[PDB]
RNA sequence: GGGCGAAGCCAGAGGAAACUCUGGUGGAGGUCCGUAGCGGUCCUGACGUGCAAAUCGGUCGUCCGACCUGGGUAUAGGGGC
RNA sequence: UCGGCCGAUCGAAAGGGAGUCGGGUUCAGAUCCCCGAAUCCGGAGUGGCGGAGAUGGGCGCCGCGAGGCGUCCAGUGCGGUAACGCGACCGAUCCCGGAGAAGCCGGCGGGAGCCCCGGGGAGAGUUCUCUUUUCUUUGUGAAGGGCAGGGCGCCCUGGAAUGGGUUCGCCCCGAGAGAGGGGCCCGUGCCUUGGAAAGCGUCGCGGUUCCGGCGGCGUCCGGUGAGCUCUCGCUGGCCCUUGAAAAUCCGGGGGAGAGGGUGUAAAUCUCGCGCCGGGCCGUACCCAUAUCCGCAGCAGGUCUCCAAGGUGAACAGCCUCUGGCAUGUUGGAACAAUGUAGGUAAGGGAAGUCGGCAAGCCGGAUCCGUAACUUCGGGAUAAGGAUUGGCUCUAAGGGCUGGGUCGGUCGCGGCCGGCGCCUAGCAGCCGACUUAGAACUGGUGCGGACCAGGGGAAUCCGACUGUUUAAUUAAAACAAAGCAUCGCGA
């Protein structure tokens, strides 16, 4: 697995060619957006949730979105 | 304190083989695991690595000795004759 | 053993099919003389060759 | 209950040791803890300015 | 610093078996606190009822598991131990209940 | 798991020196007591149509070494070892 | 033109040898199946995408400046005094080196697992009385990133005797100590992505005859150590003993060559990501007082790994927990002789017997005290003597922090300073075991079971340790070091 630090390198990781699905993983403490690519899960953690919301409708279309709650 | 009166380093054998094997041993092993002065770096640290090999620690000098005492009264001679030899030879 | 080559292995298979009962519809052949397997092996009792 | 007893010193005794008493408690051990806790202090001495290079260095061979 | 601990005796009350006010009347006796039994060691444990639930609310450190352990002196003591059982049914909560068959 | 405590080293004391004495440290050895292991002393014990075509009980020897042991190799009959 | 593996080939399921882990699942298989996270090797000719190479100066001009045009010249990366660092970082034949690749033993230190202690939960046990009690349980894989921690015979400054640093021991230093500042390696520890969604513990609710069902809550905080077991490291000792090889992989030296004419460029790339593939054979189970060998479900034999609590020196013996079992190919009833195994015995104490055979005595630890003889090492636990319980105390043996003389003031707080003498060192907190001494006390009993040397005086033989007739002889026999002799210059 790979930890996405910052917002920007995780969109052009969700949009490439091999980035099978985003998962969305609400804790108490923070949201984590992970991306399942061909060689590595990359995951991005949100602490605060404006933006956690924010990235979800920022997400590339024809992507699965699934939620795990 | 002075813990031996006559054996020193032999006293590792215990009762065993003999006063006189033990008292021939005994100088022979003083020398084998003696440190001498390295001729090369002046340091003490020139010990017996195997038979015939003897090894400074700082230098990393090795040499080729004799089997328990860094140089033999036999090979000294022959280094002296040689030289003799060869300034002789020589003019 | 656990570890076995492959002819060894091939060899107990053989073993292992050849070791069972006569089919009862033999006995009802015309002059059979066939009462029973006597070559039934069993594991414990007779050890095989190899 | 057995174990707060002989931390005050019950059931330790003359008829209840069985080992020798470098074995219970060996001298090479106690060397050990007696040197550490000395040199520390003698340390510890010499960078508070307590003591200085020299007296240091008697103590440390005594 | 407040702890507040609550018990709740509702399902053997209801059914006559036994009766909250002779606990509550077990309880301010039998607490310790710093290792003395009796006068909440000075008032500062203190215990109320609301007729089926008393709450224990202390302002030192104090353990949930005490009251379990003193519940259970309590059942065996009026033979309520072979039917009852203290369950927590919550943080801060303890609950008996019956056996279910 | 314990015992003894070799050389090397530190401190103190006595000495003109040579050096000596005391207390520690150190941890050597085909070293000691003794497990596991390996072996097999005595009971001339048990058994002796046995549990066993050589086993069992207690007692024993050794247990850092010429130590114990698996597997792989080599040596074959007037030959091997 | 270059090209010696100078020799086929075979030889290890314990040596060498890249790279898979966590959860679930069966009646029986799982590191192989499912789920999820990785990873190694190989391939990509038509070149898969980026990034690197690699895209800057000079001069004429235009242009208010900035910036645009032409020409010329570079450009096989860069930083640090250094150790060395950064994401790549052209390069053949050839050469050099490294790794693979090294014994046994000792003593320390780091890390983990386990054990122990103090609390917080959850569930159980006891409650005749006591017991805030006793018991169970209380996760985070590989692979990345970061940080501790450990190590360095690595670098720079500097130059040390009144020598100093330093270990349990040592050992180190003008061939550069101490001190200050750096660099590297390992990082199995912690945090983080993995990760809680899983697992587990509890409390419930539905049912799909047999749900990876649904849901609530929890999965917490500390302290200890000559502890045990693995592992990593440091430093020693021993050897007339010096403790593999080869596949395989890598670095360096050298520079034959290749690449482009200033282009949104080339050769090239051990950098990031992406694409495809990994065939063959083994895999169940037993592994032993019943799956093997011994004719057998045979008290024999048969190579290893893991390893809890108490007592205790202890992997001893004895009791217990997890796990396992049913007493070893039968039961019942009696309790004769004789037996086998185990005890006791008044008085005497080897009178028994070939012979103290067998049994018994002694035994641990502490404090004393120890002879002849001797190869000076030993003898030696010589011999001999005293003590040993329980309970209540008293001393002694450690580690962490903080020691200010104060508003002259504002970042009831902070930068400098007029502002003072712990300097015979204090104050608080925490913490193991161990030793010594004392009182009291029991029907003199206390190493209370277990564990656990009888001793001395001599003679013979063999020096010792070692070995030996598997299945009647373990010896004085063999061996041994030492001594001596003999043959031999290929
Ligand atoms: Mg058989
Ligand atoms: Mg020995
Ligand atoms: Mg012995
Ligand atoms: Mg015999
Ligand atoms: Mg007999
Ligand atoms: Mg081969
Ligand atoms: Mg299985
Ligand atoms: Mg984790
Ligand atoms: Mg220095
Ligand atoms: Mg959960
Ligand atoms: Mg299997
Ligand atoms: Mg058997
Ligand atoms: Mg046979
Ligand atoms: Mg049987
Ligand atoms: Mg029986
Ligand atoms: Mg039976
Ligand atoms: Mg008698
Ligand atoms: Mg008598
Ligand atoms: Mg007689
Ligand atoms: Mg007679
Ligand atoms: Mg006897
Ligand atoms: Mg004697
Ligand atoms: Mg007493
Ligand atoms: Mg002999
Ligand atoms: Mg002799
Ligand atoms: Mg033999
Ligand atoms: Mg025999
Ligand atoms: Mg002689
Ligand atoms: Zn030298």
């Amino acid at each position: 697995p790979r930890k996405i630090e910052e917002i920007k390198d995780f969109l052009l990781t969700a949009r490439r060619k091999d980035a099978k699905s985003v998962k969305i993983k609400k804790n108490k403490d923070n949201v984590k957006f992970k991306v399942r690519c061909s060689r590595y899960l990359y995951t991005l953690v949100i602490t605060d949730k404006e933006k956690a919301e924010k990235l979800k409708q920022s997400l590339p279309p024809g992507l699965a979105v699934k939620e795990l709650k | 304190a002075k813990r031996t009166k006559k054996v020193g380093i032999v006293g590792k054998y215990g009762t065993r083989y003999g006063a006189s094997l033990r008292k021939m041993v005994k100088k022979i092993e003083i020398s084998q695991h003696a440190k001498y002065t390295c001729s090369f770096c002046g340091k003490t640290k020139m010990k017996r690595r195997a038979v015939g090999i003897w090894h400074c620690g700082s230098c990393m000098k090795t040499v080729a000795g004799g089997a328990w005492t860094y140089n033999t009264t036999s090979a000294v001679t022959v280094k002296s004759a040689i030289r003799r030899l060869k300034e002789l030879k020589d003019q | 053993s656990s570890h076995k080559t492959f002819r060894i292995k091939r060899f107990l298979a053989k073993k292992q099919k050849q070791n069972r009962p006569i089919p009862q519809w033999i006995r009802m052949k015309t002059g059979n003389k066939i009462r029973y397997n006597s070559k039934r092996r069993h594991w414990r009792r007779t050890k095989l060759g190899l | 209950k057995n174990t707060l007893a002989r931390r005050k010193g019950r059931h330790m005794g003359i008829g209840k040791r069985k080992g020798t008493a470098n074995a219970r408690m060996p001298e090479k051990v106690t060397w050990m803890r007696r040197m550490r806790i000395l040199r520390r202090l003698l340390r510890r001495y010499r960078e508070s300015k307590k003591i200085d290079r020299h007296m240091y260095h008697s103590l440390y061979l005594k | 610093q407040v702890l507040k601990f609550t018990l709740d005796c509702t399902h053997p009350v209801e059914d006559g078996i036994m009766d909250a006010a002779n606990f509550e009347q077990f309880l301010q006796e039998r607490i310790k606190v710093n290792g003395k039994a009796g006068n909440l060691g000075g008032g500062v444990v203190t215990i109320e009822r609301s007729k089926s639930k008393i709450t224990v609310t202390s302002e030192v450190p104090f353990s949930k598991r005490y009251l379990k352990y003193l519940t259970k002196k309590y059942l065996k003591k009026n033979n309520l131990r072979d039917w009852l059982r203290v369950v927590a049914n919550s943080k801060e909560s303890y609950e008996l209940r019956y056996f279910q068959i």
